[PDB]
């Protein structure tokens, strides 16, 4: 009705826009640090299966 | 003459380099690597692991067990994170048995788990 | 899920219990071998 409340939720609205702003680009930075811990526990893995596939035959 | 060495981890690694001579604690006794070697696999016991170079004679790392695999070009330390006995592992087992919640004893050939997912697989592209 | 890029995320179900003429030495037994390194890499992919 009055523009007072219009004028509270549009503040309320943007304090939660400039947070969710901020948690998406923390999302970026954890699924980097995750793709860092995915590149490193493969070379213990394809040694273990080549030395399975030599050791079945 | 050297030879490349790599003790690497199942979650990272630990070692990578050029050495002379690796003394690892054998599953029989304590032996020895030197370039040229024949083709081995042997388990190992925990203990420290001992890497010689020039000037790094002493290179020591602590490995809590795991297996090696010596190559005549290429030795390949495959290490442990954590100590592998029955006493450490069968509790880890009973853990995750203790830890299964069962709330209801379901019969498992329910149809709700289609009627909760095709409404919630449709309610998320609204969103986007 | 199976990280194809940052956009992508894709749900598969893998298979994981059924799985250079010259000959590694064996220290211990080597079916002792084989069953240690078969363990080892089933808690290496489930890790991954």
């Amino acid at each position: 009705a009055g523009a007072k409340e219009i004028r509270s939720k549009i503040a309320s609205i943007k304090s939660t826009q400039k947070i969710t702003n901020a948690m998406e680009k923390v999302a970026v930075s954890k699924m980097r640090k995750a793709q860092m811990r995915m590149a490193a526990g493969r070379p213990y893995a394809e040694r273990i299966r080549q030395v399975i596939g030599h050791l079945a035959n | 003459i050297t030879v490349h060495c790599d003790i690497v981890s199942a979650e990272a690694e630990i070692f990578s380099g050029l050495v002379e001579m690796v003394i690892a604690h054998g599953a029989l006794g304590d032996l020895g690597i030197a370039p040229g070697h024949a083709p081995l696999i042997t388990d190992l016991k925990p203990g420290p692991i001992r890497l010689v170079k020039q000037g790094g004679e002493q290179e020591v790392y602590y490995i809590s067990g795991g297996f090696l695999e010596v190559q005549p070009n290429m030795v390949k330390v495959l290490a442990d994170t954590v100590v592998r006995a029955g006493d450490l592992d069968e509790a880890a087992a009973q853990e995750a048995l203790k830890a299964a919640e069962k709330a209801l004893q379901g019969k498992g050939a329910e149809f709700d788990y289609s009627a909760a997912a095709a409404r919630l697989a449709e309610a998320a592209a609204q969103l986007r | 899920n199976k990280f194809v890029n940052t956009m992508t995320q894709k749900p598969t179900v893998e298979q994981l219990i059924p799985l250079h003429h010259w000959d590694y030495l064996y220290e211990p037994d080597a079916k002792s071998l084989l069953d240690g390194l078969l363990v080892r890499y089933v808690e290496s992919q489930v890790y991954q």
